[PDB]
RNA sequence: GAUGUCAUACUUAUC
């Protein structure tokens, strides 16, 4: 009754988004149909797993609160610091004491600045489109480069001070693409000093 | 209501007949229980509203007082265009603290 | 960036079509809606042209729309059921130049689906009750009441739901001081769906169902169900009371099937095709509209099949019983979604596709020289009956307002030479399509 | 137990140190067993000891040990019980359950709590045991049947309740089978329960369901007992579903006019009874169906006379409104004098169906006012008007209804002349039915009908009422203000007499006297201001500002609605108990612990923030607003919806700065119902006021590590965004990376708080190009909708109904998309929910959104019209 | 259960196929005879008039996919 | 332009990349939206107008990255990899089956006329400033609340039927302000503190500089 | 009927302290027989009292007519007995 | 990861 995964991969079109568990569904064909469409979301990972999606970061620290631009330009968030720093220090007589004859003015900072943050000082947030799902790991998996180009991080690593001249900007590998020749996996790199001039192509590559 | 699980709607043809709420739920909505931006007035059924149940309210049960109506958030949602939202039974709700 | 969108030119393309006094005088009124714009037009007698009094947008998809008349009332109102779940019962007011709503009844969602009522409206001649249908298993029934401030009033709708049955048209039949009855071809697709054989799907014709309202008990039961041996189209009702014979006729692929239950029998009438055209090779011909007259002499419809062929038939039947119906070929129409035949010999038909007309009825009956037939002839093989085709004779053309719809493609250009740019578009399905080139200049 | 006397030493053991003085344990930590109880918890006192000696049953006596847990055992070990019943219903069932249910209900030392109990045991085990208890069927309808005939109303709905459960869960043909021999029974009163039960269950399963059946047990004939219980069925079916038995009032007429003709008495009243409450459920209906039953029944009232003539007259009463005007005209004028010759009868059941059927005589057209005023209303005035009618309740609401009745049909002055004789007699019951005739005849009609020479007399019996009071009802006071309220400018000459007897009242050894003067005050405080009266209520507001002394909580809450409705009707800024010495009066009255008069003060103290913020100095609102936390967590739902308007008219009126920080503060507090009136407070002042002050704000109560504060934080932004809706447009964004990180959190309330702020953004800002936030939160919400709490899943589909209406139901579709095929079960029906919702939304929406789906060998799934182009 | 029964076409966990498809088909002929535009669209691409195709429309409607599996 | 609008009667409109030196057209550019549309019209280099054959018209806006250099397996599901967005998309009701962006009137501005097959004709206009666009909207939302349709539907649920709409302003609502009672007419224009000759003149001006 | 959070025995908190014992006899025992009244003599227990009945009935009636009485000056609230709140201190 | 007894905390403007 219930057939293979290859021969559900043979039957379908896409055999890409055929999974393990489909085989053994109801209508392996309609599954394979609708997980191959064009607008179609995918199901979530977490319906196979037996902690709930909420019982993986037990003791991984987070931070707090990632407070906006627009939100702590305003010098809200250092007078809320300071009330939480100073009503942290009193007592119970001084708690008690305050609730009779309060002190007004807590702050005070101004009207129309929080109007000006949020109405001309608004900026929009970084969105995402809606087949881009979320997982537990989706939050620490940052590390999803191009050849020619080296960060700053790779060049601080690695010792090569990027500049315009050519001399010493690329790295000191350049010799053996020199007396070897380019590199067999990218017909289409050129390099400075080898393919390319070496005051106009000042990025030390170009994939043209 | 949306606060007890077990409260069930009468869900049945809503006539011309205008329901009424109580003094003490005037104002909250027949399905999100909000007070908050009324838009259109709930239409009871013709079985919920006959003879001594005219002018009753449709959460509570007890005498009316006000009109009741349903908020802008089942308007938009088109929940007003559902049966009559009228509670007929009532389970675990206002029944066990009247015997204590 | 953030646009505006207006109307340059405003819908043409007329999609139902009613007549009635709306303004409240002795002459008559044509109402016309073209999907998401309602137009009130005035058939007046002396230029015979259509001069347009009201256009107003409804901002949705007008499903249906009907005028009627209260018992003992100057005024028709006009209900309409759109896409969404609220039928609108309102009056046009001569005074302040629009169509004041007088009621409006929600009983069901918005949007245009096969659960919510508003596709189907049919309204009783006396003027007591009208029926909403929906395209399956959905009906309600509401009771128009006077109050004594002269005040039109809706009840509560009652429930006549169906499970498992489809509707494809309702009428109300003629009841003079009775309870209304709502006449509907009903369609079970029960055994159709539960046997994977196939067969079943072969023999589940509609069946014609009239459903009476019984004031005195406050609900609607399903009186009489007969069956069909053709699949009907459309209903088309009979006036009746003191007038004669009250019935529902049914319209079917070369059949028209008088089913006045009770005590006549169902006398089926084949449709008069052409005499020698090849427009059929293995297809029939069903009718498009009904358009019922009566100039208190007798009753006549003027039917129109789908090749244009208007046709005036007229019922001659017995004191109490139906005895045959008769029909001729009266004159050649283009294809019209609605006709509308108006008081003082006048007959407007929108055409759904190409320009609309409005024309004077100058021989009425034609009962003079033309082969007229008769459901009582004892023809075999088919249809026997093979009419000629003949221009205009009865009827002479009066008015044409010009149309745009169908416009599949057009273009703005300037090769005329002018100034101001002009708009090159189509129009018409068929024979009757034109290249329309348009300009924003006067005749 | 709770009244049982102490000892010394149980006193001093119970109060702390600095006050001056001026076997028969079961097993252990069961509850205590009652000593009559110890027959069905017998199995229980020895140990278990499971060691092969442990059948099924003994599980069964676990099943028992629960119950000891459920009748007389704590109320989180109640709920503990009852978890585990509901939870093992299936694999305990029903057998065991019922036999160990049934011999426990049935005892003769029970009582009301467990006997309700008993039965949200037996409701919450029907369930779970869908069909599986017909057999035990009647052994739970022998228990329910004394329960719909019990006096207290709630034990009849439950007991009406688990009647249409066990209809619903055993079917039609079983409740048809265990009924057929309880129709015949010798006792009377078993056979009205059985008779009862089969209504139920008709009005539980339908009308055609049972119409044979009734109808063969109402055609047979063997005896009058089947037949009387038949009729007896019909009439509890019809005075229980009102207009619910309309379509099929043929079908139960053409049963009852079989009746009414044999030589038994008792099912001619029977079926008499059965016509009159068809004919009173449905009117104005069934006409014709009710032709043929009039015929026997005039027959009936005009040859014989008794109890079966008095149900007779009842049924024509009923049935003479659901008739044309001239049959009505036909039926009163032969009518009347056999209700004018039965007006003498001994028999209180003949005189109670004399004046329900006077009700109706007189209802329209025909009869006469001078006939009614000069035959009929004096034999009424003389026959029903005594002592004892004003003893029962149904006695006394039928009258007060028959006197309202006659006066709308005759006039009021007519009956206000005649019923202001008993105002000032010596019974309470009597003048209170009085008071409340007079008062629906002043709220119907009115008092134009009434000279000068009568409303003195009535202002007199009225005072004599008010002022001879000794129950705490509040009739006299509304008659009084209706009868003033009726009087308008006429009441010009009273109004020093009035105070005289108000002022008098207020200085007495009783607490209820000063309460009822001030409730008298307070009701007729609106009749000042239209009369031109304007020192009396200056000198009354005077005189309630120092008569707040009052040690009675109900006189001082009484003083204070009175002070309140004085403040109304006159100016704020007018009035000689000035707003700058009430407003630092009523502050530490606001701190009292009472229900009404601290829900009285806080309705003051919003109306002094709302009307006359401007006659403080900046300084008592600042206090009052430390005192309004305080003023929450109350189980009355009055006081806590006024201190959320009171703190936002606060922050309107003094600025939104200092009243946002002590709602921040407060919402660390770990109790029920005082976060989240803090948070509906925050809602409220951050709507009144501008919402953008409150922005940062509200940014700040999540950063602080505590899980209340932000669960709190984020109610108050969800109630904010309900509040504003299409306001929300601008404040998206600023919202829109806390949504973001609230949802990623390992709390499950946290996310409940973030979809529930992300439906009311979506339903907010629904048709302003707002949809690419809606979207962004929904792809962070699509993995919280797999969740397992109930809270949670109605959080996420409250959330996918507004981002289907916000974002388009294409967006919806897609979002489950390749869900409704899937293999797990657990996400499947998830899904089909989720599409069922989607479809329940938006119908027509989805025909444009659905795939392309190919065709398949023997059927055709490819829409050939959509693909088709011109 | 009783969401099934008032609502036709809403569907359940244990929902094959090809009652989807039919209640897909069934859907858009009943947006198709409602809204005017896709009746206009349906005279103008065949030959046939509005009530042709509007019965076209309704004579498919019982078993619109084919017979069932 | 080097370019190719290849516009699908299903799924979307695909934006395709020609390359000058090879001969190949990989397609780089789709939209996750349904919309079957059935015409398309192009107004600038980057956004494209379609309108389907239910009713709808919308715009496809390109994203301003634009990676145009592909040389040809995944993509982000089942598609390409850059997914465009829509930034304007209305029901009109009626099936559109022709759309141009042209100057109707000499002197006045750029417009999409829009024929559909109902025999309507639609103008749409951009708006200059924020200002008169602000204004726009608040006219229709005072128009939406104050003068309800005669056919009981709602005018936000009227145009979001099958698509949500989105910075689109309805002329048909705001136009109908001058066929109004007198009494509702002043209250509108006190609720936007102006006049109602002026709203009027305020109403016709751009109605006469994008049309006739 | 009557709820179990009731008890015999009711405190007052925020008590003038120049009240004598007749005046709290008075204003206790005016909504039944009073059993026994304790007042504080302590700075860390001054304004709280208790007053124990002997109907619990007639100590319903007194609590729900206790909260918020008039009094000198100071906000006295009525409040029922609890064996975990009165315990608070230790 | 589940079970069965106990404790803590949370949610639905519940009373």
């Amino acid at each position: 009754n219930r057939f293979t995964v290859a021969e559900l991969k043979q039957l379908v079109a896409r055999p890409d988004v055929v999974e393990m568990h489909d085989v053994t569904a109801q209508d392996p064909k309609l599954l394979v149909h609708l997980k191959a469409t064009r607008n179609s979301v995918p199901v979530p990972r977490h319906w196979c797993f037996k902690r709930k999606y909420l019982q993986g970061k037990r003791g991984i620290e987070k931070p707090p609160f990632e407070l906006p631009d627009f939100i702590k330009r305003t010098g809200i968030q250092e007078m809320r610091e300071a009330l939480q720093e100073k009503e942290e220090q009193k007592t119970m007589k001084s708690k008690m004491r305050e609730k009779v004859r309060p002190k007004m003015g807590k702050i005070d900072i101004d009207y129309q600045k929080l109007h000006d943050a949020f109405f001309k000082w608004q900026t929009k947030p970084k969105l995402t489109i809606h087949g881009d799902l979320y997982y537990e790991g989706k939050e620490f998996e940052t590390r999803l480069k191009k050849p020619g180009d080296l960060s700053d991080e790779l060049r601080i690593s690695l010792g090569m001070p990027v500049g315009p001249n050519a001399h010493k900007v690329p790295p000191p590998w350049l010799i053996a693409m020199q007396r070897y020749g380019p590199p067999p996996s990218y017909p289409n790199l050129k390099i400075p000093g080898l393919n390319s001039p070496i005051p106009e192509s000042c990025s030390f590559g170009y994939h043209a | 209501a949306k606060h007890h699980p077990d409260l069930i709607f009468c869900r049945k043809q809503a006539g011309v007949a205008i329901g009424r709420l109580c003094e003490k739920c005037d104002g909250k909505c027949v399905i999100c229980d909000s007070y908050v931006r009324p838009c259109t007035l709930v239409r009871i059924c013709d079985e919920c509203n006959y003879g001594s149940y005219q002018g009753r309210c449709v959460i509570c049960g007890g005498p009316g007082v006000s009109d009741a109506y349903y908020c802008k958030e089942c308007t938009i949602q088109e929940k007003d265009r559902d049966g009559c939202p009228k509670i007929v039974n009532l389970g675990s709700s206002k029944t066990d603290l009247f015997y204590e | 960036m953030f646009l505006y969108n207006l109307t340059l030119q405003r819908a043409t393309g007329i999609s139902f079509a009613i007549h009635g006094n709306f303004s409240g005088t002795k002459q008559q009124e044509i109402v016309v809606s073209r999907g998401k714009i309602l137009e009130l037009l005035r058939p007046d007698p002396n230029t015979g042209k259509v001069h347009t009094l009201l256009t107003v947008e409804v901002f949705g998809v007008i499903r249906s729309l009907m005028a009627f008349r209260l018992t003992g009332g100057t005024k028709d109102y006009i209900v309409v059921g759109s896409d969404s779940g609220r039928i609108v019962i309102l009056e046009y007011q001569p005074s302040k130049n629009m169509f004041e709503k007088i009621h409006q009844e929600t009983f069901g969602k918005s949007g245009c689906r096969r659960i919510v009522p508003g596709q189907f409206l049919a309204v009783d001649p006396k003027g007591r009750a009208v029926m909403i249908s929906a395209i399956e298993k959905q009906k309600l029934v509401y009771i128009l009441n006077r109050d004594a401030a002269a005040r039109l009033t809706i009840s509560s709708p009652l429930e006549a739901h169906k499970a498992n049955t489809l509707v494809y048209h309702v009428v109300g039949v003629d009841v003079g001081f009775e309870n209304p009855m709502f006449a509907c071809l009903e369609m079970d697709y029960e055994e159709a769906d539960n046997d994977p054989t196939g067969e079943a799907a072969a023999n589940t014709q509609q069946t014609l169902t009239f459903y009476e309202l019984d004031l005195g008990l406050n609900h609607v039961v399903r009186k009489y169900s007969e069956p069909l041996e053709e699949h009907g189209n459309f209903l088309i009702t009979v006036p009746g009371g003191s007038d004669g014979p009250s019935g529902v006729l049914i319209c079917s692929e070369n059949y028209i099937t008088y089913k006045n239950f009770g005590d006549q029998p169902d006398i089926r009438c084949p449709i008069p095709r052409r005499r020698n055209d090849l427009d059929d090779p293995e297809r029939g011909m069903i009718f498009v509209c009904s358009a019922t007259h009566k100039t208190k002499s007798m009753f006549f419809f003027l039917a129109q099949t789908e090749q244009g062929d208007i046709f005036k038939i007229t019922l001659e039947t017995d004191e109490d019983m139906v005895t045959e119906i008769r029909l001729k070929y009266f004159d050649t129409v283009p294809v019209a979604a609605a006709m509308c035949v108006l008081k003082t010999g006048f007959l407007f038909v929108a055409s759904e596709f190409g320009n609309h007309y409005l024309y004077q009825i100058a021989h009425l009956g034609d009962d003079d020289e033309e082969p007229e037939f008769s459901s009582a002839m004892p023809l075999e093989e088919g249809d026997t009956f093979f009419f000629q085709p003949r221009p205009l004779k009865n009827l002479v053309l009066v008015d044409e307002l010009d149309s745009l719809s169908p416009i599949l493609f057009c273009q703005i250009a300037d090769l005329a030479n002018e100034d101001t740019p002009q708009l090159y578009v189509a129009c018409g399905r068929g024979p009757r399509s034109s290249l329309r080139v348009l300009r924003h200049g006067l005749e | 137990e709770r009244n049982r006397p102490l000892s010394d030493e149980e006193l001093d053991a119970m109060f702390p140190e600095g006050y001056k003085v001026l076997n028969d344990q079961p097993s252990g930590n069961l509850p205590f067993l009652k000593p009559d109880d110890i027959q069905y918890f017998d199995k229980l006192l020895v140990d278990v000891d499971e060691s092969t000696l442990s059948p099924e049953e003994q599980k069964e006596r676990k099943i028992m040990k629960l119950l000891l847990k459920i009748k007389n055992g704590t109320p989180p070990m109640r709920k503990a019980a009852l978890r585990q019943i509901t939870d093992k219903a299936r694999e305990f069932g029903a057998g065991p359950l019922f036999n160990q249910i049934l011999p426990l209900l049935m005892s003769p030392t029970l009582e009301d709590q467990e006997r309700h109990l008993l039965v949200k045991v037996i409701d919450r085990i029907l369930y779970k045991l869908d069909d599986l208890v017909r057999p035990y069927v009647h052994k739970i309808l022998v228990v329910i049947e004394p329960l719909l005939i019990d006096e207290d109303y709630y034990a009849r709905v439950e007991g009406r309740e688990i009647i249409s459960n066990l209809a619903k869960a055993a079917g039609l043909a079983t409740m048809i089978s265990t009924m057929r021999p309880d129709i015949d029974n010798m006792d009377e009163y078993v056979r009205n329960t059985t008779a009862r039960a089969f209504a139920v269950v008709a009005s539980a399963l339908g009308i055609p369901s049972l119409l044979p059946f009734l109808k063969a047990v109402c055609k047979s004939k063997k005896s009058w007992q089947a037949r009387h219980t038949g009729i007896k069925i019909v009439q509890q079916i019809a005075i229980l579903m009102g207009c619910a038995i309309l379509p099929h009032l043929r079908s139960l007429v053409e049963i009852i006019e079989h009746g009414l003709v044999d030589e038994q008495q008792k099912v001619r009243t029977i079926s008499a009874l059965a016509i009159a409450a068809l004919a009173e459920a449905a009117t104005p209906y069934g006409i014709e169906s009710f032709d043929s039953v009039l015929k026997p029944l005039w027959k009936g009232i005009r040859q014989h006379r008794g109890k079966g003539l008095a149900a007779f007259l009842k049924a024509i009463g009923y049935l003479i409104p659901l008739m044309d005007a001239e049959y009505a005209n036909y039926y009163t004028r032969e009518v009347m004098l056999i209700l004018i010759r039965e007006f003498q009868s001994p028999d209180e059941e003949m005189k109670k169906i004399v004046l329900k059927v006077v009700k109706q005589c007189c209802g329209t057209d025909g009869v006469e006012a001078n006939y009614i005023k000069t035959e009929i209303l004096p034999p009424f005035f003389k026959h029903f008007w005594q002592h004892r009618m004003a003893l029962d309740r149904r006695n006394y609401r039928q009258l007060v209804d028959t006197t309202v009745e006659l006066a709308n049909k005759v006039g009021a002055a007519e009956i206000i002349s005649r019923i202001v004789d008993d105002l000032k007699d010596e019974a309470e019951q009597y003048r209170k039915m009085v008071m409340e005739t007079i008062e629906k005849i002043m709220g119907n009609l009115g008092a134009a009908d009434i000279d000068h020479k009568l409303e003195e007399q009535l202002i007199d019996g009225i005072l004599y009422a008010f002022q001879e009071q000794t129950t705490e009802d509040s009739v006299m006071l509304n008659g009084f203000g209706t009868v003033v309220n009726a009087l308008g400018k006429r009441v010009k000459p009273y109004l020093p007499q009035i105070c005289g007897t108000v002022l008098w009242r207020l200085n007495n050894k009783s607490a209820k006297v000063r309460q009822q003067a001030a409730d008298l005050i307070s009701r007729t405080a609106v009749v000042m201001k239209t009369c031109q009266e304007e020192k009396l209520m200056g000198h009354l507001g005077v005189v309630l500002y120092e008569y707040l002394g009052e040690e009675y909580p109900e006189v001082l809450g009484s003083i204070l609605g009175a002070l309140k409705a004085i403040v109304n009707v006159i100016g704020m800024h007018k009035m000689t108990p000035p707003i700058k010495d009430l407003l630092p009066r009523l502050t530490p009255i606001l701190k009292n612990r009472h229900e009404k008069v601290q829900e009285n003060c806080i309705d003051l103290v919003g109306r002094i923030a709302d009307r006359g913020a401007e006659y403080v100095s900046a300084r008592e609102w600042m206090r009052i607003c430390f005192e309004l936390l305080e003023l929450l967590k109350a189980h009355k739902k009055a006081i806590r919806r006024a201190t959320v308007n009171t703190f936002g008219y606060i922050a309107k009126a003094i600025g939104p700065h200092d009243v946002l920080a002590t709602l921040l503060n407060n919402l660390k507090v770990q109790e029920r119902q005082n976060r989240v009136c803090t948070t509906v407070a925050i809602a409220i002042v951050a709507e009144t006021c501008s919402p953008f002050t409150v922005l940062p704000a509200l940014m700040n109560e999540y950063r602080v590590p505590e899980l209340n504060v932000q669960n709190g934080v984020l109610k108050s932004l969800s109630f904010l965004f309900e509040y504003i809706g299409e306001m929300g447009k601008d404040y998206i964004y600023a919202v829109t990376p806390l949504l973001e990180d609230a949802l990623m959190d390992r709390d499950l309330v946290h996310r409940q708080t973030a979809s529930a702020v992300v439906q009311h953004m979506s339903l907010g800002v629904y048709g302003f190009g707002c949809e690419d936030s809606l979207n962004h939160l929904l792809n962070y919400v699509w993995p919280n909708v797999f969740e397992t709490s109930p809270h949670v899943i109605q959080a996420v589909m409250g959330a996918l109904e507004g981002l289907r209406v916000a974002i388009g139901p294409c967006r919806m579709l897609q979002y489950c998309l390749q869900g409704l095929f899937h293999p797990a079960r657990k996400v499947r029906d998830v899904y089909w929910k989720i599409y069922n919702s989607i479809y329940i939304g938006s119908q027509d929406a989805l025909i444009a959104h659905y795939p392309r789906i190919y065709n398949d060998d023997k059927n055709t799934y490819i829409r050939y019209e959509l693909d088709y182009i011109l | 259960e009783h969401l099934q029964s008032k609502y036709i076409g809403t569907g359940h966990a244990d929902t094959t196929k090809w009652e989807w498809l039919v209640n897909q088909h069934r859907d858009s002929y009943c947006s198709y005879m409602g809204h005017f535009d896709l009746l206009n669209y349906f005279a103008i691409a065949e030959n046939e008039s509005k009530a042709r195709v509007r019965f076209n429309l309704m004579e498919k409607m019982l078993q619109p996919c084919g017979p069932p599996a | 332009g080097h370019r190719v609008i290849v516009s699908d009667v299903q799924e979307s409109f695909i934006w395709v990349r020609y390359k000058r030196n090879e001969n190949q057209l990989i397609i780089f550019a789709d939209d996750t939206y349904p919309r079957w549309v059935t015409t398309a019209s192009l107004l600038d280099y980057d956004t494209v107008a379609g309108a389907d054959k239910f009713g709808n018209i919308c715009v496809v806006r390109l994203p301003p990255n634009t990676n145009d250099e592909v040389d040809e397996d995944r993509g982000l599901l089942n598609g390409a990899s850059q997914k465009a967005e829509v930034i304007m998309n209305y029901h009109v009701g009626e099936t559109v089956l022709s759309l141009q962006k042209t100057t109707l009137i000499p002197g006045g501005s750029e417009s999409l006329v829009y024929t559909t097959l109902s025999g309507g004709i639609g103008i749409l206009v951009p708006f200059t400033s924020h200002e008169d666009h602000d204004f726009f909207q608040h006219v229709e939302m005072h128009l939406r609340s104050e003068h309800p349709p005669l056919c009981g539907r709602d005018h936000l649920s009227f145009r979001s039927y099958y698509f949500p709409v989105k910075n689109v302003i309805d002329g048909d609502l705001c136009e109908q302000f001058n066929s109004m009672e007198p009494n509702k007419q002043k209250n509108v224009s006190e609720e936007l503190d102006r006049t109602p000759p002026e709203v009027s003149k305020k109403l016709e001006d751009i109605r006469t500089r994008y049309a006739f | 009927r009557l709820p179990p959070e009731v008890n015999r025995i009711l405190y007052i908190r925020n008590l003038p302290y120049k009240i004598t014992a007749e005046e709290m006899y008075d204003i206790f025992g005016k909504y039944g027989p009073i059993r026994q009244i304790r007042v504080g003599n302590t700075p860390e227990t001054r304004g709280t009292a208790y007053v124990v009945y002997e109907d619990i009935f007639d100590a319903k009636n007194a609590c729900d007519h206790l909260s918020g009485f008039n009094v000198c000056n100071r906000y006295l609230v009525v409040l029922y007995y609890n064996a975990n709140r009165a315990f608070q201190k230790m």
